[PDB]
């Protein structure tokens, strides 16, 4: 169980990563589609 | 020096003097101690050291000197 | 490992007893015809000290 | 809850050392009876082994 955990710690570190980028992109796209809803009041 | 923890545990585990053991021999054999006498001896080399050994590597102490090999 | 199990005491109190019998005697014992030829020889024995 | 579980390891790993003290104190005590015993008793009445 002890090397268990700590591959399951490793392992669990890698899906943090990857979800923390995707949390900064999502910030990105926000910021795109309120241009988007900006430009569509504009139209 | 420090390796007079080994080579007391050793006859402390399996009744044999300091000057017995022999670093040829071998302890599976030329000890007489069996199974269950060298997993008691390869543990209370563990517990006294407060270290750890996994079974790979304490398979490997079949003869006398390997219990200091890895050690020092 | 059950049936092994199962069998274990019995066959060990036989060697028991039958380490004892063959001590006691000059000669050790092997197998079933073993014992009856040592019955034999026993038998003459007797009937020379008698 | 692997954080629990790595403590659940801790507690754990507490109870194998106590084992562990358990075993090579019992060993120390054997060594000295079965030195001991070496008057022809554990040869086969002490040894019991059924």
């Amino acid at each position: 169980s002890h090397k268990q955990l700590a591959t399951e710690q490793y392992r669990h570190v890698e899906m943090a990563r990857e979800l923390a980028e995707q949390s900064g992109a999502s910030s990105d796209l926000e910021t795109d589609h309120q241009a988007a809803s900006d430009h569509l009041n504009l139209v | 020096t420090i390796e007079e923890r080994v080579k007391k545990i050793i006859g402390e585990q399996l009744g044999v003097k300091q000057e017995e053991v022999t670093n040829n021999a071998s302890f599976v054999e030329d000890l007489g101690a069996d199974s269950l006498d060298t997993v008691e001896l390869v543990m209370a080399l563990e517990e006294e050291f407060d270290t750890e050994i996994p079974d790979e590597e304490a398979e490997k102490i079949t003869t006398v000197q390997a219990a200091i090999d890895y050690i020092n | 490992i059950q049936s092994l199990t199962a069998r274990a005491p019995v066959w060990l109190a036989a060697q028991d007893t039958l380490n004892q019998l063959c001590e006691q005697s000059g000669e050790t014992l092997a197998s079933s015809n073993d014992v009856t030829e040592y019955m034999q020889q026993l038998l003459e024995r007797e009937r020379e000290a008698t | 809850e692997m954080e629990n579980v790595q403590k659940k390891l801790r507690k754990l790993e507490r109870d194998y050392y106590q084992i562990r003290e358990q075993v090579v104190s019992a060993k120390a005590g054997w060594c000295a009876v079965m030195r001991m015993v070496k008057d022809n008793g554990v040869e086969r009445r002490l040894h019991r082994r059924e």
